[PDB]
């Protein structure tokens, strides 16, 4: 059932969701925390480091379905 | 008149269209003998069989046959382009002409739903 889906019609598979994933969480990074001044970015910086560190504490919140924040 | 002849193997039909040409030989030499197989494969196998049988060959050509029934056309009615205006690819490039013009004429709307989302001519190709 192709038309009212919308899928292509052949597909290059891949299975390796870890390294985009980090690729692309270091932009989020490099565009929403270089231009904050130091005495913000001081607290930033205490929690944690870089965005590996980051990406290891939400990791298996990303995966599957997006849960709803309280 | 046409002739059908079942087979258990082929070796013997092999045999038995050698005894042909045996019995009859083209009354022109220098006619080519069409013969028609439906694989390289089958191709080679019979050029070398008959070449080993003959010791020779002589006047053997393999069409495909498609191609031979596109000879048989040219030659048995005038007018008949070498080759077909009709190809795997000159259809593609056709509809791509001929889709956005046909869009929206309230016969194609699940094409229209489907495919007037969003592209860069990748799912229209």
């Amino acid at each position: 059932n192709a038309f009212e889906s919308g899928m292509l019609f052949e597909q290059q598979l891949i299975e390796d969701e870890s390294l985009l994933r980090y690729q692309a969480c270091a932009d989020f990074w490099r565009r929403h925390c270089y231009p904050l001044p130091r005495e913000i970015a001081q607290v930033v910086f205490e929690t944690w480091k870089g965005p590996q560190a980051l990406l290891r504490d939400i990791n298996r919140y990303l995966q599957g379905e997006a849960p709803v924040i309280k | 008149m046409l002739r059908v002849y079942h087979s258990n193997r082929l070796d013997v039909l092999e045999a038995l269209m050698e005894f042909i040409v045996e019995r009859e030989r083209l009354d022109d030499p220098f006619e080519p003998e069409m013969i028609l197989v439906q694989s390289t494969g089958m191709a080679q196998w019979l050029q070398m069989t008959l070449s080993q049988k003959f010791g020779i060959a002589a006047n053997i050509d393999f069409p495909l046959p498609a191609s031979f029934i596109w000879d048989m056309f040219v030659r048995v009615l005038p007018e008949i382009p070498k080759e077909s205006a009709f190809n795997k690819q000159s259809m593609s490039w056709k509809l791509m002409t001929l889709l956005p013009q046909l869009l929206e004429r309230e016969d194609f709307t699940l094409l229209r739903h489907y495919l007037t989302d969003d592209s860069d001519k990748r799912k229209l190709f």
